[PDB]
DNA sequence: CGATCCTCTCGAT
RNA sequence: AUCGAGAGG
């Protein structure tokens, strides 16, 4: 994540042939949708950006504190000063073919967070294991091979699909199913099952 | 001669600038890519730690180790370990790096790439010789060491291109550039008042007539003529890393043509 | 004028359009006795129920009388030959089309409808932004919306907050 | 760089967490709904530091 | 956490500048931009290599043992 | 078969409606005083002014899948400098004796209003629009 | 006691799509344990794709009971009951 | 965990083979080849040669799955014209383009002082 | 010296506070249009004057760069996420021996910093690397 | 670590929302989503 | 308020109206004040429309008041829905609510009831009152681990 | 409740979800070692056996293999740890639980599952690396983004277990919504942003990408189109080559506004015989839109056609925009220096207005209407002009962007952004509100102890002036605060709140079906509809449609 | 007697 | 297991 709320996992990795490059040669570490911006509003984010950029090409830290008065055309004023266009817009060529890209691309060094949360951490699979003593059902968490609970919401949504017996596979051959004797008379579990 | 032209602007020990006009794109390109991912080099793929008192862990050494550059110039006389018939390494797939350093000093005491040291036999082929640009000739900083501390480990360093691992890549950037002014229109300029007063204009602009607005756009034209600064990191020299690149996808175009007749 | 009605008759008659390539110049090959007699008789054919008893039959009757008001309007004497220009073999095709994609339009017995209807309503109350309103603009607007609404409404608020009654 | 301000119990770093509490002393008028029979209440939280 | 053998965009080794970039803000009074472009790192990426660099073994080596 | 329409015309108007490549022509004929024209030209391959004349063709020749042009001996129908390919939309007849047809050129739009085109236009996913001079 | 003859049955003649998921599965779990197949297996393999084949060519064996609310049935041969969906 | 090997963008598998012809099934005189652990280093550069045959009627590549090495090369040629020859006389005209290109640079280098 | 006071928030009520010092207080008589719209003079009967008005944040907010250019959450957001992110928790970890701990390998200082990260020791322990980022549609992925 | 030695707690009018008083004493953005947003606060 | 009304031409027509609004309710009253429409009256109370018109203008207004909950959020759901919903609380004969109190109250099965709340007590004068479970609710058959008379399950397959 | 109508159950995965645009709208990315883990219990026929020999022989460690076979009497052979495990001669009758592999029904989900579309039965797709990967159109019925979102995954056991989920659950078979009665899933992001954009009349692509595009259809008939134009360049336009994504006999009509057969704004849409005519494909075509090309395309080709849809259109307009490119910068927030100068004076008036007002309030020359008190009148007053204010100011901004800006471009589409996105982040914020009302005297006659007692202004209640982009000052920036708390307090109540309706709602309902007698009845069989919905219709097989009696003159009508 | 779902981790008795 | 705290969407 970025300074600005901005949550991401990695969708892919890409190597360096395969990336969008700048006439320099210059290639993203990270690349960010530009539909992640116009809701979320976090305008920071483009100016820390902005800022960045011109902080290690003048070798200077970039003031991002806030109640001051850095502004935008300022900091754009500068980054011109470098040879770039003003708006951190730069020409890049697609990795695949080395064609120019008809549309430029805002790129620059953004300040980002490698957060908890890591798959290999996450990932969990469950096909018969350990069962609890009382309720004879599936034990719980990914540390002790538990089995996810579907709950009522789940259960409610398999009766909306109409899944009868997905439903009943997933209550009993899954999870839970016994085998009691019942009287015909009372019609309790009283039977003395002398098997064999 | 014939086809593809070069005319070099500037040549260096670590960069070339050249024009590679009457190309393709497509292969101006897959040439860059060669020169990034392709190009087989010699680099550190494993490391034997008898010691580690350092404040680093094993393998963040380990990962820097590999990162050192290392003599490459004679790769294609050292065999990959993979194809070797010898059982794990030897001198015919392998060069053999050994790191000793202790705290000698009161006073922090550092390892350099030069601190290494090759134990197995080169077999008088220019290979494994650590990289070394740094004024005061001690390369790469590898560790810093202050007292009791102390570094004890084996380098097996093996043939490999930067696709399997980027340690392999003989390359730092390569610039690239064509059509300075946007004769082609294969880029659309995102602008507020003006795209020429807003865009800075290209280094390589000199070198071309700029468009004349009285003039219809030229829809026929194709993209010749490629601006490129290839710059290596020293394991290879400049001109290799250009030769070697044709060479990589002229031999991987090769194999393509040799399947067919396999087939 | 717009309802949610089953069989969409605007896209058959696009496609008898297309499927029979029409031409707009050539006189048609039908009849009214065909047009008239023929949307009649696809009416009797648009089942919803079926036993053979008054109640059933009336039932029936009511269940299709809106989209047989639909019916007739898009598939009136004028309309098929001014409009659409539809011959015998593309009017037919169409009346055959009607009467299976209705017959496809209707609900399956064993459908769960009320858990069906239960998450229609919830799923979308969770989308449900601001227990006020956007009409904050105004100092008179002020009326019980959103959440707290739908749990006055739900828990069948005998004190609610916005008793309102709209006389004309 | 460590701050301290915490504990060390049983090998285990335990921070105290600032407990918000309304003051006490203070004197507070408050009008009561329709069906309560008292229209306002003064109150006092009257406590011995 | 010592220098970086090569920037992690473009891979030009960076890992032997160090020094000579502390020598050069030290010893020859430059300032942090004209010091990086002295070493020769023209890119941005090379540039926030070391100028972005904490080296937080010169705080590990303080520890005694 | 050959040709279904050929007429010259006069440029009114050539509004670029917030389009760079493209710009919405408006024509009348030299010939009738009735005959319109209305049409999307991609201003950047064959640029238009105000008053130019332009010739003006709707053929339906020169079905499988596109091969390159290949002009080994290749002779296409064109001695014209601006050649589409579209297809028919609707035929409105604009009351008593003007008709007008409508042709989209993978979006390129075009109007021709008039009255003798009669019994050679008709539905046909065919017409290829060829502009001279 | 209880039934509702052949003629004069009011429910669908159309079969449901839960009728022909459970109708589709009961066949694949039959196919799937060694049940004999009553049509030609084109080149296939798959337990519900020939139960799909069994009842695009409308040789399955089997008979839907449609329970009325009040406990009354009607029986619906899946040969008769139309597919259409 | 789940990561393959990065070896295996290069190298081929148990079964593996580099090209795999399959004639094309809607379009007559083309032909589908799939090369095995190559990206688009290899595709374009073929694709673009190919066009610049004048038999060749179609010439298009895809990378199916960025995960894996693999490309999918599609080749239609004219009447008499064997696609597998298509190819073959592209795979040549790029070899010979890059022999010139590297006596070239080879030339110019050698005059180059530094 | 009493050139500074302790203020709670019931004497606080007592008190005519100015944000600057200088564009606050000097006198009255052109603009950057760049430039935020700030309120003029009006009150003149000030008592007292803010030290800093970044100063009405804490810890996790004061790490955000330009938080007076960003929507109200995405502040609360970014102050539960600074909280989860990977750095140098301290330089004794080598030493101590706890129940998980995450330590980036190259730990960068911000190129983009607030005056507070003085104080709250970020430069010197940071957690969080300055990406070269593209916003940009590629692969879709 | 910082800012967890700086928390606050408020157990049970309006505590979730951030009154004015809490200006240059509270911080106005640290607050939990949810459970304890509001009651949970950092100096 | 704005009203579309037919013209004497046929076409519909914007005619504006005055209407009041009333912070209040008193229907039985106000709908017999002379100069009013009382064909027309109307309150958010559907509890009082209940009282006043009955039981099927209750559904009526119930739906109405359903529906502009979903309206006002800009969203939409298709009628049967909350038809379906407004009918279920109707079909008693007056309004009950989806509460513990209202649906859960219901000669529904002791299983199916307890399911939801007041979990131990539902089944305590179950015991207490001796019911017979008619299993033929979702629930039962959820906690009997059976195949439950849904969609798949509501019909018996034979040979 | 926590043991009965929900439990614990076997063959369940669970891990964070990936965007896949090369994985089909109905398959699920389910990674290698998830894949080994949960098995199928298959039995031994002669169908099968010689793929069921192989898989015992690959064993559980190498993917297309299995653990466990079970034989006649009951008992299991662990292929793990078995010493004939190598062996195994397998009989018929027999089981062997095989490694989940490619095309297998899986139940997918992600909670909180409010839907019958929160789970859905997909076909695996085993693929290498550790996240569930989906199609980007199936992210809305799930309500899924991938900002860290875990998603759970569940295997059918039994032949009409799989058969109730490839039936009844499956993706395709649930694109059209019963609930709102159009589709709940569409084209979105890059592809929604991206096809607008190749669907421009500017829009000219050339033989090389045409190829390349046409060959990344997959039913691609193999027939090159003939060019748009073929004068000085054989060139195709987006349109054209998107139509190739687009099955025949599909044929769509809107008119939006200026729409007029001849749409010169490329407004509306028209496809005829699946080839788009004229009209910009956005979110009104290409959306889960009640009246699109996907509700159209479902009910006319069916559901597993209009599956293949999304993906035809993904992998066309995907490639396109990965060669064409599209970025977000600062610049798309930065608005003309004459319409700044502008904005400022559209507010400046603004506060004039209120002060103006406050001078009558002040003076007792205010006279407020029946019913509102003279204080509710001035309140409701100010709160307006200043509402006003923002939106002109915003509408301005909004006018000054060209259709080279991003934001404007993203709003175009209908992928991401709103006016006011644009009006916050180029103009002017706008006043905050907490309880309905602006800001609070918090403070004895003051919002702030900044003010002066007594100030109704609007930089006093809580009035931000300032865009995101100029930045917010201190006091509006604590306002700013109290308002973005007020959100966050409610959402969270909301969140639970909503919760418990949902539950009661569906217990209220749960036993409530159409019996065989298109009746709608509880458990007991007590009647609550005679004709579901009035009309014995399902919800999915309907849709809006004009009623041409009801409307219109008498004159007209006769006409 | 109710007052969101699911999920992860750790600590203490 | 229980009780509790912190956290993720
Ligand atoms: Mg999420
Ligand atoms: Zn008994
Ligand atoms: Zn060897
Ligand atoms: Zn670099």
């Amino acid at each position: 994540a970025s300074r600005h709320g901005q949550k991401g996992t990695i969708g892919i990795t890409y190597r360096r042939e395969d990336m969008p490059f700048t006439a320099e040669g210059i290639v993203p570490d990270l690349i960010i949708n530009p539909h992640a911006i116009p809701s979320r509003m976090t305008v920071a984010h483009l100016i820390e950006c902005l800022l960045s950029k011109v902080a290690a090409l003048s070798g200077n830290e970039g003031d991002a504190s806030p109640f001051t008065d850095i502004t935008v055309e300022g900091i754009s004023k500068l980054l011109r000063e470098h040879g770039y266009q003003s708006r951190g817009f730069e020409v890049m060529y697609n990795g695949h073919t080395g064609k120019k890209l008809m549309a430029q691309i805002f790129f620059g060094p953004t300040y980002y967070q490698r957060l908890r949360h890591m798959v290999d951490d996450k990932i969990h699979a469950r096909a018969r294991g350990p069962m609890q003593v009382l309720t004879r059902q599936p034990v719980e968490g990914r540390s002790r091979d538990g089995g996810l609970r579907f709950g009522e919401m789940e259960r409610d949504c398999m009766i909306a699909h109409g899944a009868a017996s997905f439903l009943k596979e997933r209550l009993m051959e899954a999870s839970d199913a016994f085998r009691v004797h019942i009287c015909g008379i009372c019609g309790l579990m009283t039977v003395i099952a002398k098997l064999n | 001669e014939e086809g593809p032209q070069v005319k070099i602007r500037e040549a260096s020990k670590d960069n070339v600038d050249f024009i590679l006009s009457n190309v393709d794109l497509a292969m101006a390109n897959s040439l860059r890519r060669v020169m990034i991912a392709e190009i087989p080099t010699l680099a550190i793929d494993s490391v034997e730690v008898e010691t580690n008192t350092t404040v680093l862990a094993d393998e963040f050494i380990a990962h820097r180790l590999g990162l050192i550059p290392l003599q490459s110039m004679d790769i294609e006389q050292l065999e990959y370990s993979r194809d070797c018939f010898c059982e794990d390494h030897c001198d015919k797939c392998s060069v053999v790096l050994t790191l000793q350093a202790f705290g000698e000093s009161e006073s922090t005491t550092n390892v350099y790439s030069k601190d290494l040291v090759i134990v197995s036999n080169l077999m008088g082929r220019n290979i494994g010789h650590p990289i070394i640009q740094d004024k005061e000739g001690n390369g790469v900083l590898i560790c810093k060491l202050r007292k009791g501390q102390e570094l004890k480990l084996t380098c097996v360093a093996k043939k490999g291109i930067a696709k399997e691992h980027a340690k392999w890549g003989p390359a730092a950037a390569i610039e690239f550039e064509y059509d300075p002014w946007n004769k082609l229109k294969h880029t659309d300029y995102w602008y507020e008042q003006d795209s020429a007063k807003e865009w800075p204009q290209s280094k390589n602009c000199e070198y071309e007539d700029p468009p004349n607005e009285g003039d219809p756009f030229d829809y026929k034209a194709q993209a010749d003529t490629f601006y490129m600064n290839v710059e290596s990191v020293g394991s290879i020299p400049v001109d290799q890393v250009v030769v070697r690149g044709i060479d990589t996808l002229q031999k991987k175009v090769a194999s393509i043509l040799l399947a067919l007749t396999q087939m | 004028a717009n309802w949610p009605l089953p069989v969409n008759i605007r896209r058959i008659i696009q496609n008898a359009q297309q499927t029979f390539h029409i031409d707009h110049t050539k006189p048609s090959d039908l009849t009214i006795k065909d047009i008239v007699l023929g949307v009649k008789d696809l009416q009797e054919n648009l089942l919803v129920l079926r036993g053979k008893n008054e109640i059933i039959q009336n039932a029936q009757r009511d269940a299709v009388t809106l989209f047989c008001c639909l019916l007739r309007s898009r598939l009136a004497t004028r309309r098929v030959l001014q409009e659409y220009r539809l011959t015998k073999q593309a009017f037919d095709w169409v009346l055959s089309n009607i009467e299976a994609q209705f017959l496809r339009s209707v609900v399956h017995p064993g459908e769960m409808v009320g858990v069906l209807a239960a998450q229609s309503i919830g799923e979308p109350a969770t989308q449900m932004t601001l227990n006020t309103f956007h009409f904050a603009g105004v100092a008179s607007k002020k009326v019980t919306s959103g959440v707290p609404r739908l749990k006055e409404i739900l828990n069948v608020a005998k004190n609610m907050k916005t008793p309102s009654l709209t006389v004309y | 760089f460590d701050m301290g301000g915490y504990f060390i119990i049983n090998g285990s770093e335990k921070v105290l967490i600032a407990q918000e509490r309304s003051a006490g002393n203070i004197v507070q008028v408050f009008k009561k709904a329709a069906p309560s029979p008292i229209s306002h209440v003064a109150e006092i939280r009257s406590a011995l530091e | 956490m010592i220098v970086p053998v090569r920037c992690f965009s473009c891979g030009k080794v960076v890992g032997d500048k160090w020094e000579s970039y502390l020598n050069l803000l030290q010893e020859d009074e430059l300032d942090e931009g004209t010091a990086l472009s002295r070493l020769g790192l023209k890119r941005y990426c090379c540039r926030r290599m070391i100028l972005t660099h904490v080296d937080l073994i010169e705080k590990f080596l303080r520890y005694n043992p | 078969s050959n040709t279904l329409f050929d007429d010259i015309f006069q440029v009114s108007e050539v509004d670029p409606g917030r389009y760079n490549k493209v710009c919405r022509i408006e024509a009348a004929s030299t010939t009738q005083d009735q005959c319109k024209l209305t049409l999307d030209i991609n201003v950047e391959l064959f640029p238009v002014a105000a008053q130019d004349s332009l010739t003006v063709t709707i053929a339906s020749s020169l079905t499988r899948s596109w091969r390159p042009p290949q002009a080994g001996d290749r002779s296409l129908a064109d001695d014209y400098d601006y050649v589409m390919y579209g297809t028919a939309y609707k035929f409105e007849e604009v009351s008593k004796d003007l008709i007008a047809v409508y042709y989209s050129f993978g979006g390129l739009l075009m109007r021709l209003e008039g009255n003798y085109r009669n019994l050679n236009n008709l539905k046909q996913e065919n017409a290829y629009l060829l502009i001279r001079r | 006691e209880k039934a509702i003859p052949k003629d004069q049955r009011a429910t669908t003649p159309y079969m449901t799509k839960y009728e022909r998921a459970r109708i589709l599965g009961t066949r694949a779990l039959q196919i799937s344990m060694n049940a004999p197949v009553f049509v030609d297996l084109e080149g296939e393999t798959d337990p519900l794709r020939i139960a799909m084949k069994e009842l695009a060519e409308k040789k399955i064996p089997l008979v839907i009971r449609r329970y009325l609310p009040d406990g009354s049935f009607e029986d619906w041969s899946v040969e008769e009951l139309i597919v259409d969906l | 965990m789940n990561a393959p090997d990065r070896f295996e963008l290069f190298l081929l598998g148990e079964g593996e083979s580099k090209l795999k012809i399959d004639p094309d099934t809607k379009a007559p005189n083309a032909v589908v080849i799939t090369f095995e652990k190559e990206d688009h280093t290899l595709g374009n550069l073929i694709r673009a040669e190919l066009l610049n045959d004048r038999k060749v009627l179609f010439a298009a590549y895809k990378v199916e799955h960025p995960f894996f090495a693999r490309f999918k090369l599609r080749i239609q040629t004219t009447e008499g014209y064997d696609p597998k020859d298509a190819l073959k006389n592209a795979c040549n005209s790029i070899i010979n383009k890059l022999g010139a290109l590297k006596t070239n640079f080879e030339t110019e280098w050698n005059l180059q002082t530094l | 010296e009493g050139l500074v006071e302790y203020i709670d928030a019931e004497e606080e009520e007592s008190i005519l506070i100015a944000m600057q010092p200088e564009d606050l207080e000097p006198a009255e008589a052109d603009v950057d249009p760049a430039k935020r719209i700030r309120v003029s003079h009006h009150a003149t009967t000030f008592t007292h004057c803010e030290i800093h008005p970044s100063m009405i944040l804490g810890v996790a907010a004061s790490i955000i760069p330009f938080p007076d250019h960003n929507q109200s959450p995405r502040n609360t957001y970014q102050s539960a996420m600074g909280k989860q992110a990977m750095g140098v928790f301290l330089t004794n970890y080598n030493v101590r021996m706890d129940t998980m701990a995450n330590i980036l390998y190259y730990p960068q200082k911000p190129l983009g910093t607030t005056r507070a990260m003085e104080y709250l020791k970020f430069r010197e322990l940071p957690a969080g690397q300055n990406a070269i980022v593209a916003i940009a549609c590629y692969s879709g992925y | 670590t910082l800012s967890h030695l700086r928390r606050t707690n408020t157990p049970i009018a309006k505590p979730r929302q951030l009154h004015n008083t809490h200006w240059g004493l509270v911080c106005p953005a640290e607050t939990p989503e949810g459970q304890a947003c509001g009651l949970v606060k950092n100096l | 308020y704005d009203r579309k009304v037919p013209s004497p031409t046929g076409e519909y027509v914007k005619e504006p109206e005055w209407v009041l609004e009333t912070d209040g309710v008193n229907l039985s009253e106000v709908m017999t004040v002379p100069g009013i429409d009382p064909t027309r009256i109307y309150t958010n109370s559907f509890i009082d429309i209940m009282e006043v018109l009955g039981i099927e203008a209750g559904r009526a207004a119930l739906y109405k008041e359903v529906y502009n909950v979903i309206a006002s959020d800009g969203s939409y759901v298709n009628y049967r829905h909350m038809a379906l919903l407004v009918d279920v609380m109707t079909t008693q004969g007056g309004l009950t609510s989806v509460t513990r109190h209202g649906f859960n109250r219901s000669n529904t099965g002791a299983l199916m009831r307890c399911s939801f709340e007041e979990t131990v007590e539902i089944l305590f004068e179950a015991g207490a009152s001796a019911e017979l479970d008619d299993c033929r609710g979702v629930s039962e058959n959820v906690i009997l681990g059976q195949m439950a008379p849904i969609g798949t399950g509501a019909f018996d397959v034979m040979i | 409740r926590g043991n009965l109508m929900g439990k614990r159950v076997d063959f369940s995965a669970r891990t964070v979800i990936s965007g896949d645009p090369n994985l089909e709208l109905d398959q699920v990315g389910v990674p290698k070692s998830i894949a080994k883990t949960l098995t199928y219990p298959e039995v031994v026929t002669p169908y099968n056996i010689d793929r069921l020999t192989q898989l015992v022989r690959n064993g559980p460690n190498e993917h297309p293999g299995a653990k466990y076979v079970i034989r006649d009497s009951g008992d299991r052979i662990d292929l793990r740890y078995s010493k004939r495990a190598g062996d195994i001669q397998l009989q018929y009758g027999w089981k062997v639980e095989r490694h989940i592999m490619d095309n297998d029904p899986v139940l997918f989900n992600r909670q909180p599952s409010l839907h019958k579309m929160s789970m859905m039965a997909h076909r695996v797709k085993v693929i290498p690396y550790s996240t569930f990967r989906l199609n980007l159109s199936v992210t809305s019925p799930y309500n899924a983004d991938f900002d860290g979102d875990e998603m759970n995954l569940h295997v059918p056991q039994s032949e009409e277990t799989r058969a109730e989920l490839s039936q009844l659950c499956a993706v395709p078979l649930q694109i059209v919504s019963p609930q709102s009665n159009k589709p709940c899933m569409g084209i979105v992001q890059d592809t929604l942003c991206g096809i607008r954009k190749l669907t421009l009349r500017d829009t000219f692509i050339e033989l090389d990408q045409v190829l390349n595009m046409l060959y990344w259809v997959p039913d691609w008939d193999g027939v090159i189109p003939t060019p748009a134009i073929i004068k000085p360049k054989p060139l195709w336009s987006g349109k054209q080559i998107l139509s190739v994504a687009i099955p025949n006999g599909i044929h769509l009509q809107r008119f939006d506004e200026g729409t007029t057969l001849l749409s010169p704004k490329d407004n509306g849409m028209l496809i005829i015989d699946g080839q788009i005519i004229f009209g910009v494909v956005e979110k009104k075509t290409v959306g889960s839109s009640n009246g699109g090309l996907i509700h159209v395309v479902t009910r006319e080709k069916g559901p597993q056609v209009c599956a293949k849809l999304f993906g035809n259109i993904q992998k066309v307009v995907n490639f396109w925009l990965l060669h064409n490119g599209f970025s977000t910068g600062i610049g798309d927030t930065i608005a003309d220096g004459p319409t700044m100068r502008e904005i400022t004076e559209t507010i400046a008036e603004a506060k004039k207005k209120v002060l103006d007002v406050t001078k009558e309030a002040q003076a007792n020359l205010l006279t407020a209407k029946h019913g509102m008190t003279l204080r509710e009148s001035f309140e409701d007053n100010v709160v307006r002009f200043l509402n006003e204010a923002r939106d002109k100011a915003g509408r301005l901004a909004e006018v000054n962007l060209k259709d080279l800006n991003n934001v404007k471009q993203m709003v175009m589409a209908g992928s991401k952004g709103s006016f006011i996105n644009i009006a916050q982040m180029s103009a002017c914020v706008g006043q905050q509100s907490v309880e309905g009302k602006r800001i609070a005297f918090g403070f004895v006659d003051r919002t702030l102890p900044h003010f002066s007692k007594d100030d109704y202004s609007p930089e006093s209640k809580g009035f931000v002036e300032n865009s995101y982009l100029r930045g917010l000052t201190p006091q509006e920036f604590f306002f700013h605060a109290m308002g973005g708390r007020e959100g966050l307090i409610d959402t969270a109540v909301k969140t639970a709140e909503t919760g418990y309706i949902q539950r009661r709602l569906v217990k209220a309902l749960e036993d409530i079906m159409v019996h065989y007698d298109n009746t709608t009845r509880n458990s007991l069989g007590n009647v609550i509809q005679f004709i579901y919905g009035e009309d014995g219709m399902d919800a999915a097989h309907i849709e809006k449609q004009s009623l041409d009696t009801i409307g219109g003159s008498d004159a007209a009508f006769e006409k």
